[PDB]
């Protein structure tokens, strides 16, 4: 019979708490929590807006609660980490050759940010100038 | 003693080996081929080559051109009919490789581009960036995978070859992990185990280039041709002996002239003490250093705290290529029916007294193919053998091994190893003297002796490397002695082999235009004989 | 060893949505959080830009309903998706999490639709 | 001159004696040129001849160096003690079944490289015809994926793999994607079945760590990702073939 006895180290559900690289990862894929909470509020407002005029004032006064304010400030910082990481990984799904060379993510990346920038000004422009 | 059956067996999975396996496969589709290697095939030394492989390709070139560049370089000690054969087949192998996916660097045209390497008048060096070795081996290895006939024995260290009545019948090897003895039956074995560059205290070869095979043939009355020739490479880093390529100089990059100059500077006080043995490339610049030497820069920054673009790399010549090997006929076959040696471990009579840059790899794919080919033939022509003799033989192995294990004495094998390398660096160096040469033979025999008082303190079975390095050392000594003796005897100066003593400082085509054969007898003494070189169209002068 | 004829996965579908969701919430989410989550509640805006009257006026416009929908829905599928793999990552057992997570998503899709399809 | 001395720790394990791995400590001399594979050599030679480990190139091209350093997958030959003066722990490659000391069972690894048929397929062109025509541009399409030395380190890095040993693995996929991308190949279909498994490209959550650790800069994460778009593409057509 064989004299081999392979020692298999177990992998724990906390494997990611070790190395910081894993930690930065969890925040990214963990950036989803807030991303929903906001999408939930949206729905509350969509419905709240339609429900009633007086139900609206209550709505705003709601988000007017110190707690709800903070949570969103958070949800926003999260919405940027996400936007930040997402823009860095995206380029990698593409294989583009420019004159015998596979161009990097620096050309795609920098240009995604631009669009993003252009958007905000618009959304903000249309949103507050009329 | 578990028994495995196969048609033909091959020890070693480098470029030459795998090429040998694949053709056998292509040669006989119903074949059961056993491929063995003490390391998974991708870690074979071939993976280290950076220059490129040669093959006539440009329109203004010719075979007679290649041919001439080869004999010329081998200082006329080349078996000219073998060179012919070799040359006309490089192109065909080099195309099969591309055809198998090998990313040969290309032309803007879409065709395969060639470079100038090894100081050949006309370039014919095919290349894949400066990772040619890597790419050839992997393409080879990966190509092989598609063949069911090829049965692999990864990390199986070969102890010995079964031979009876002048004919090979198989081999013993150790399942490295399980630690057992496997006994393989075949009517032809091909042997490509790679060079003996690890023998020197200073080399470029991987830790597996111990030249076991070479030693494995010696025990069986086979000679090792032109072992006195060692090709030293110009740039070698301390301890690691990590190479610094040649193409650097064609481009303003900054020979027994400098070699010699620093070497005899050691006796008058004219050498400039450094930590190891200045390569200044500062002026080089990014584009050329990272396109041709991305490897050269990372091993320098790594092992010496020196960035090839910011500081000079401390170096001194180290051993690189072992030309001599098992004596072989034009079909890569040895004096033992069914026993072929292909690759660097052999001596097809291709390189003579000095291998031409980029011809090694070519050889691999070129003779590798033939090596497998002729094996398959002699394979179905072998006929049966006296089973009792074969089986009685395998026992001599399991026994000799036991005897080896039980051996005691307190000698640290690792210390011996050092001393031997240390002796080689001094007596079989760029410049050999009857004086220093003698000293090394003596040292060498002395160690052979001590090898008998070595104790292997490790008795475990799962992947026991303490035991293997020892067995490897075993072969190291043996071969190392042919080199020495061979060298001492060649009282002349040829290609690789340069002496400084009166009446030997120059090439003598009158008395030494012959081959060197070292035989190791049961008595333990190395005997030398001499053979003659086959001339065809290019006589010496 | 390794299955010679593996089970073709359906992941591409969810990765498809997830992919688009993540790209939209990357570009548009920030500003949305911005106006709605901070500017509006603190009244930091000109006259009646973010007041019920004009808001509704936008909400009922075609480009408005469409936008709201994606704005809400889209992120959902990108987010809820991750949250689902969050389990595995954390070696967390969730009974039919596939359904729970995805299901939840399919639910608010329709709900959100209802929200905007009505007015 | 004189030289420093560094205390180094190694997770030994003998399947014939030990029941589970246990740490060991050796005193090793070193300098700015001293590497870990060189540090390992030292010990076996003077402190414990039973220390086993895989190596050979001594130059980060062989890919047999795979091992753990402070919970980081690295190549001993390309690892230097000058950087670990504050402690150095070396264990057998992460996410693999230790067989003995630092030598690990590479069977699944190889299994993977084999299961994806890593070879040119269906190209009738033969030796005589001459070489296939491939421009640098076509060659850049897959050049990068090709620098793989089968070192083992990406597996030791991807958590998805550690959780799921049924995962063919990054490098595996990479290798495949290489050949898919090579204009000279026409065997993409022969590889898709594995690539589209739950253990294919879809076991990846794109943590982007394997690309962060490859010692040859292959950027597998990219390959895998690019591979997703491929399989994600395949899946589509498939939903469309009532043929
Ligand atoms: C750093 C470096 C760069 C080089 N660059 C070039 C170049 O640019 N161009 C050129 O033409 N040449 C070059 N060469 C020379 C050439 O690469 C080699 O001569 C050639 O690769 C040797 O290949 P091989 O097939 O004979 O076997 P190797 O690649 O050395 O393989 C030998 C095989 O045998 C196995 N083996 C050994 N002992 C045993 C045992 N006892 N049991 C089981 N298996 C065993 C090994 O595991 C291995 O698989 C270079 C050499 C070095 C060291
Ligand atoms: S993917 Fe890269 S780092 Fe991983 S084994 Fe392959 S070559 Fe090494
Ligand atoms: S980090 Fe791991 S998750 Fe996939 S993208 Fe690389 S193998
Ligand atoms: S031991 Fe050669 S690749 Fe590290």
């Amino acid at each position: 019979t064989t004299k081999r006895k392979p020692y298999v180290r177990p992998m724990t559900s906390t494997w990611w708490k070790k190395l910081p690289f894993y930690r930065f990862y969890m925040l990214r894929e963990g950036t989803a929590v807030p991303a929903v909470w906001f999408s939930i509020e949206l729905i509350f407002g969509l419905f709240a807006l339609k429900n009633g005029p007086e139900a609206w004032a209550g709505f705003v006064d709601f988000l007017q609660n110190p707690v709800i304010v903070i949570i969103n400030l958070i949800t926003l910082a999260a919405a940027l980490l996400h936007t930040k990481t997402w823009f860095e990984l995206a380029p990698k799904a593409a294989n583009i050759i420019v004159k015998d060379e596979k161009m990097g993510p620096e050309p795609i990346i920098k240009s995604l940010w631009a669009v993003t920038v252009v958007a905000t000004i618009v959304i903000l422009f249309v949103a507050l100038y009329w | 003693m578990q028994t495995f059956q196969a048609d033909l067996a091959i020890v070693g999975a480098g470029g030459a080996g795998l090429r040998a396996a694949i053709a056998a496969a292509q040669a006989n589709p119903n074949a059961k081929i056993a491929l063995i290697s003490k390391v998974y095939p991708m870690r074979s030394h071939t993976v280290a080559a950076e220059g490129g492989s040669a093959a006539v390709a440009q329109d203004h070139d010719s075979f007679e051109y290649h041919f001439h560049d080869t004999v010329a370089g081998g200082d006329w000690l080349c078996e000219q009919d073998v060179v012919d054969y070799f040359v006309h087949h490089c192109p065909t192998e080099m195309t099969q490789l591309e055809l198998w996916g090998c990313p040969w660097s290309r032309r803007p045209d879409g065709s395969v581009n060639v470079r100038r390497f090894g100081g050949m008048k006309i370039e014919r060096t095919w290349f894949a960036a400066d990772k040619t070795g890597f790419h050839m081996l992997h393409t080879l290895f990966q190509t092989s995978l598609q063949f069911p006939q090829i049965q692999r024995f990864d990390e199986h260290f070969v102890l010995d070859i079964l031979v009876d009545d002048g004919h090979v019948r198989g081999l013993v090897a150790m399942n490295m992990m399980e630690g057992t003895l496997v006994q393989i039956r075949a009517n032809a074995v091909v042997m490509a185990t790679g060079g003996a560059g690890r023998v020197y205290r200073y080399n470029t070869n991987g830790g597996i280039v111990t030249g076991d095979g070479m030693g494995m043939a010696l025990s069986h009355g086979v000679p090792l041709r032109d072992m006195e020739f060692v090709q030293y490479h110009p740039a070698g880093l301390p301890g690691s002996g990590i190479l610094m390529t040649e193409g650097c100089r064609g481009e303003g990059g900054i020979r027994d002239k400098v070699s010699q100059a620093f070497w005899h500077e050691w006796r008058k006080g004219n050498t400039i003490s450094t930590p190891r043995g200045y390569l200044d490339l500062r002026h080089l610049g990014e584009k050329k250093l990272h396109e041709r030497l991305p490897f050269i820069c990372e091993l320098a920054k790594a092992y010496v705290g020196v960035d090839p673009v910011k500081e000079p790399i401390p170096v001194r010549p180290t051993a690189h290529y072992t030309m001599g090997g098992i004596e072989t006929d034009q079909n890569c076959e040895t004096r033992i029916k069914g026993l072929f040696a292909v690759g660097e471990c052999s001596s097809v009579g291709l390189h003579g007294a000095n291998r031409l840059g980029s011809n090694s790899l070519a050889e691999l794919v070129v003779f590798g193919r033939l090596a497998g080919e002729q094996a398959t033939e002699r394979a179905a022509t072998a006929g049966n053998g006296n089973e009792a003799a074969i089986e009685a033989q395998a026992a001599g192995v399991e026994q000799r091994l036991k005897d080896l294990v039980n051996q005691d004495g307190g000698e640290n094998w690792a210390k011996i190893r050092d001393e031997m390398g240390l002796a080689m660096e001094e007596g079989c160096g760029i410049y050999r003297t009857p004086e220093l040469m003698q000293k090394t033979i003596d040292k060498l025999a002395e160690l052979q002796e001590r090898f008998k008082r070595v104790r292997i303190t490790d008795t475990s079975s799962v992947f026991n490397t303490d035991l293997l390095y020892t067995i490897e050392l075993g072969h190291g000594l043996n071969v190392a002695e042919c080199m020495a003796h061979s060298a001492m005897a060649r009282k002349e100066s040829r290609g690789a082999h340069q002496r400084l003593d009166e009446g030997c400082t120059e090439r003598d085509d009158v008395n030494f235009l012959k081959h060197t054969l070292a035989f190791r007898d049961a008595d333990g003494t190395t005997r030398l004989e001499y053979s003659d070189v086959k001339i065809t169209t290019l006589p010496p002068a | 060893m390794i299955n010679p004829n593996p089970k073709r996965s359906d992941e591409p579908v969810f990765w498809g949505l997830f992919g688009a969701g993540g790209m939209w919430s990357a570009i548009i989410a920030p500003v949305m959080i911005l106006l709605v989550g901070i500017l509006l509640p603190l009244g930091l805006f000109p006259g009646d830009a973010l007041s019920y009257e004009r808001v509704l006026a936008f909400a009922q416009s075609f480009i408005g309903r469409v936008f709201l929908f994606l704005m809400i829905v889209l992120p959902l599928w990108c987010g809820l998706h991750r949250m689902h793999h969050a389990m595995h990552d954390l070696k967390i057992h969730v009974p039919a999490g596939k359904w729970v997570f995805y299901g939840l998503a399919a639910i608010l899709t329709v709900v959100t639709l209802i929200g905007v399809v009505t007015i | 001159a004189e030289m420093k001395n560094l205390k180094i720790e190694v997770v030994r394990y003998n399947p014939e004696v030990d029941t589970a791995p246990h740490s060991a400590f050796y005193e090793v001399p070193y300098d700015a040129t001293t590497s870990l594979l060189d540090a390992l050599g030292y010990i076996k030679d003077n402190l414990a001849p039973d220390l086993s480990y895989r190596w050979s190139c001594r130059m980060a091209i062989c890919g047999s160096c795979g091992m753990m350093v402070n919970n980081v997958p690295k190549l001993a030959c390309k690892t230097f003690l000058r950087d670990y003066t504050d402690g150095m722990k070396v264990e057998a490659l992460a996410n693999f079944p230790i067989e003995r000391d630092l030598v690990v069972d590479m069977t699944h690894f190889i299994e993977s490289l084999e299961a994806i048929k890593p070879y040119i397929i269906g190209n009738s062109r033969t030796a005589d015809q001459g070489t296939n025509i491939q421009t640098p541009a076509q060659m850049a399409k897959y050049h990068q994926f090709s620098g793989c030395i089968n070192c083992g380190l990406c597996y030791a890095a991807c958590p998805q793999f550690g959780l799921n040993p049924e995962f063919i693995g990054p490098a595996a996929i990479t290798l495949a994607h290489r050949y898919n991308e090579d204009s000279r190949d026409h065997g993409k279909k022969e590889r898709m079945a594995q690539l589209n498994s739950q253990n294919g490209v879809w076991s990846c959550t794109f943590v982007g760590y394997c690309s962060e650790v490859c010692p040859k800069h292959v950027d597998p994460a990219a390959a895998i990702q690019q591979g997703k778009v491929e399989s994600s593409k395949d899946f589509l057509i498939a939903t469309l073939k009532p043929r």
